């Protein structure tokens, strides 16, 4: 995952916070060092091959410093609630074919011009109610979408029982309608899923979607049979696949830019981000100006990531160690 | 909507685009059923 | 603006104190024409569920001066099975307002109102920003399309108006095509004030005594202070006199109208 830079950006994983240079013993330790005059801030840390210090931040030449929680960096998956249009008919009219076109927009390619469509179809019956429609619609959608031998999963299908109204009933291709026994179904939730991820090589990306409806002949009138509204999101993609890509890039500004290229003839870098753990990010953005005529700024930033467990314990202690050393006023998340 | 151009006199049922005429009852095929006119 | 003169007309402002006659401010207020659009009960009192209902407004004097400068703006609503008479008047007044009173149109054309059956003397305004949630009432009996006041520049763009005629297309009723509605010129309610007609008249008639080259050759001009505020309403006195051959002459005296006719009944 290549990112943009204002100028060079360095990341330091804060796996443990110490109080001296001498206490740095394990890979992932950190200590914010400063003066007693508070004119220079740097971060001594323990690399996987020894102690390494960061750049020296002039505390007069800081632009901003802000700390971002984990839930700010968690992607909310988009949900769409597919119902029958009550103006058209609240019950399925008999003998009509109910086709639904899910329009994917950023399928495999990177643009909106690379598009993809998955269909679901139900021909309504004489005694088919609304819940028996949503049952057969979601069985037909999951049969087309969530086959096992697809290339990537696209969306998740969930019925909702009107008695429950807050618990998602998962519908897959292996699901039969013998398993779906509830008689009060009021919507079909279609919700996007998390794509695969390889660190550095495949970034975190999502394929957005919209459900679209073909018209039915209701009373001699070609009316589109349903409406699709976007309900509030109830799931989040965690921060871990985003920070490990943020470390894989920012370990070439310190380390090797040739990552893997002539394969046995490489330096291999040890990365201290566990991709299955959430992190909080602190961005100290600062600059350098020269003596007399070298007044152009070299605006750069030093990133710090700390793993946090619910309440942000390790980041608020990191900020509290920076604020007493630097004299800064970084706000605590 | 659906135009019918024939009327068929048969005891059996005709094709669905035709009017079923049998002895005094008229029928026509609508919504998957032969619908009695009367 | 340029007026027709009986060889002269000179305007004097009374800001503080053949025939002679005073004109009230209600006489010089252009009463904006109202048309009331309904569904005629000859065809149907209910919107026919398959038909497209299209209303054509046929404007005249749109940008030029002639009745050959014709502008046509359309509103349309396709009726449904469960549509009532009040759902029709709501959905067409939404459709007329998106075409006529939107953000993009270069000039104001008409005002669109919805009269409710419970509040017959109160007209709710509909604009392009108005959504169907704002029109909450279920008893709407007519749509009112009313003229507007056009933009006005002092002495360069006079007060003029764009007349219109609401016309209806044909809907299929029982296999025959008939017009779906009736437009009726009801009595007008709101007017256009005198401030824009008097300030252009004072702009013209003060060139009779003073500068005729108003702003031609802008750095070398004689700027004339005008004593009419275009944000007021004025009562107008008008004394027509003369001087073997007569040379007829006119004096126009304007004074502010506070609702009663003081300062012109005081003159």
């Amino acid at each position: 995952m290549v990112i943009s830079i204002n100028q060079v950006r360095q990341l330091y994983v804060a796996k443990a916070l110490k109080a001296n240079t001498a206490a740095l013993t394990t890979a992932g330790d950190i200590v914010p060092k400063a003066d007693t005059a508070k004119t220079t801030l740097y971060f001594q840390s323990m690399s996987p091959a020894g102690i390494v210090a960061s750049d020296k931040i002039n505390l007069k030449h800081v632009l901003y410093a802000k700390a971002t929680p984990s839930e700010a960096l968690a992607h909310k998956l988009v949900r769409y609630s597919v119902t029958l249009d009550a103006d058209v008919s609240a019950t399925p009219v008999a003998g009509q074919n109910y086709i639904l076109r899910l329009a994917f927009r950023q399928y495999i390619g990177l643009s909106e011009e690379d598009q993809y469509f998955k269909y679901g179809e139900v021909i309504a019956r004489s005694g088919m109610t609304a819940s028996d429609f949503y049952k057969k619609m979601a069985i037909s959608l999951a049969k087309n979408l969530e086959n096992k031998t697809e290339s990537t999963p696209l969306v998740n299908i969930y019925l909702i029982s009107a008695a429950a109204a807050s618990t998602d009933v998962p519908v897959t291709s292996a699901t039969k309608e013998s398993d779906l026994t509830a008689t009060d179904y009021n919507q079909i939730i279609i919700e996007e899923t998390e794509q695969p991820w390889v660190l550095g090589m495949m970034p975190q990306a999502f394929i957005p979607f919209t459900p679209q409806f073909l018209t039915i002949t209701v009373d001699g009138e070609d009316r589109l049979w349903g409406v699709a509204t976007v309900v509030t999101p109830t799931k989040t993609v965690p921060d871990g696949h985003l920070i490990a890509d943020l470390e894989y890039f920012c370990m070439g500004a310190r380390g090797d830019i040739y990552r893997g290229m002539g394969y046995p003839n490489i330096i291999k870098t040890t990365y201290l981000v566990d991709p299955g753990a959430v992190y909080d990010v602190l961005d100290i953005h600062y600059f350098y100006t020269g003596s007399n005529e070298s007044v152009q700024k070299s605006e750069k930033t030093i990133t710090l990531v700390a793993v946090d467990d619910g309440s942000h314990t390790a980041m608020n202690a990191l900020i509290g160690a920076i604020n007493t050393a630097s004299g800064l006023t970084i706000a605590t998340l | 909507m659906k135009t019918l151009r024939t009327l068929k006199i048969s005891p059996n049922a005709p094709d669905i685009n035709s009017v079923w005429l049998y002895k005094g009852t008229m029928k026509y095929f609508n919504n998957g059923e032969w619908e009695t006119i009367g």
